[PDB]
């Protein structure tokens, strides 16, 4: 049924603030040139975030869960797609549904069904010699599905796969919602090349999908594709094969804001309306600038 | 500039200045008309009317 294949070594987990990242339009409404006040689950410009890095050949295998917990702000800089999906449940059994979507060259799918969970489930992807290219073959994540309910599949959405080589080159920012049974979704992607590790600009993240799943939600895990390796019966590995890969996440919270709108009609800058005593006075006038 | 991915538009008041078709995407704003008040200029009733 399934396989337990545990690693003893651990490693403790690694913070890191949010510089400014974490901003979007809080309705569908339309607006230019103004300053307006709202309330929705936002991420503070100043708030304190989690790294995980999970590359195993030093040498490191960790690939642990993260509880939901009334929304997840995502984003990652992969590259040769390590991160594939990820499932939801609160039991991860066959007793619950769960969302699965994978993404390639050919289509986006994005299946809703009750996949069997084994106890540690990791993609396999191979290589064919004769083929000169890497495909999949090993799917025994998954023991079986029943009772589908949803499936969408469609071109790729935002998936470029064109630059042969991409050496950190790129960033994803989404933001996954759940209330009222609607499992909202977003889409943002503001390409990104420099040694540090956040930038200072700024931007925010628009909806992606409007997927409605009721469902008790609290702890999610994504899936990584373990390349395979040729190994003779003398070579005796670890047998423990992946690539090189870090996402990054993040938190909602539910605060009032005040966005700041441009001649263009596209957020440029915004104040905290409960960061400081300063920017309450931001929020409490009418805008950014105060006189003394 | 309309983001393709917003719905509607207010600029002040609950006023949605946006309105938009399924078929065809394209912005707006509305306001109230010009109207205006009135006020009678009368001399002396005795005198003229
Ligand atoms: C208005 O004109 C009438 C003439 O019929 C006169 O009796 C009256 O005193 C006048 N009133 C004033 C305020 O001039």
């Amino acid at each position: 049924q399934c396989v337990n294949l545990t690693t003893r070594t651990q490693l403790p987990p690694a913070y890191t603030n949010s510089f400014t990242r974490g901003v979007y339009y809080p309705d569908k409404v339309f607006r230019s040139s103004v300053l307006h006040s709202t309330q929705d689950l936002f991420l503070p410009f100043f708030s304190n975030v989690t790294w995980f890095h999970a590359i195993h050949v030093t040498k490191r295998f960790d690939n642990p869960v993260l509880p939901f917990n009334d929304g997840v702000y995502f984003a990652s800089t992969e590259k040769s797609n390590i991160i594939r999906g990820w499932i939801f449940g609160t039991t991860l059994d066959s007793k619950t549904q769960s969302l699965l979507i994978v993404n390639n060259a050919t289509n986006v799918v994005i299946k809703v069904c009750e996949f069997q969970f084994c106890n540690d489930p990791f993609l396999g992807v191979y290589y064919h010699k004769n083929n000169k290219s890497w495909m999949e073959s090993e799917f025994r994540v998954y023991s079986s599905a029943n009772n589908c309910t949803f499936e969408y599949v469609s071109q790729p959405f935002l998936m470029d796969l064109e630059g042969k080589q991409g050496n950190f080159k790129n960033l994803r920012e989404f933001v996954f919602k759940n209330i009222d049974g609607y499992f909202k979704i977003y889409s943002k992607h503001t390409p990104i090349n420099l040694v540090r590790d956040l930038p200072q600009g700024f931007s925010a993240l628009e909806p992606l999908v409007d997927l409605p799943i009721g469902i008790n939600i609290t702890r999610f895990q994504t899936l990584l594709a373990l390349h395979r390796s040729y190994l003779t019966p003398g070579d005796s590995s670890s047998g423990w094969t992946a690539g090189a890969a870090a996402y990054y996440v993040g938190y909602l919270q539910p605060r009032t804001f005040l966005l700041k709108y441009n001649e263009n009609g596209t957020i440029t800058d915004a104040v905290d309306c409960a960061l400081d005593p300063l920017s309450e006075t931001k929020c409490t006038l009418k805008s950014f600038t105060v006189e003394k | 500039k309309f983001l393709p991915f917003q719905q509607f538009g207010r600029d002040i008041a609950d006023t949605t200045d946006a309105v938009r078709d399924p078929q065809t995407l394209e912005i707006l704003d509305i306001t109230p008309c010009s109207f205006g008040g009135v006020s009678v200029i009368t001399p002396g009733t005795n005198t003229s009317n």
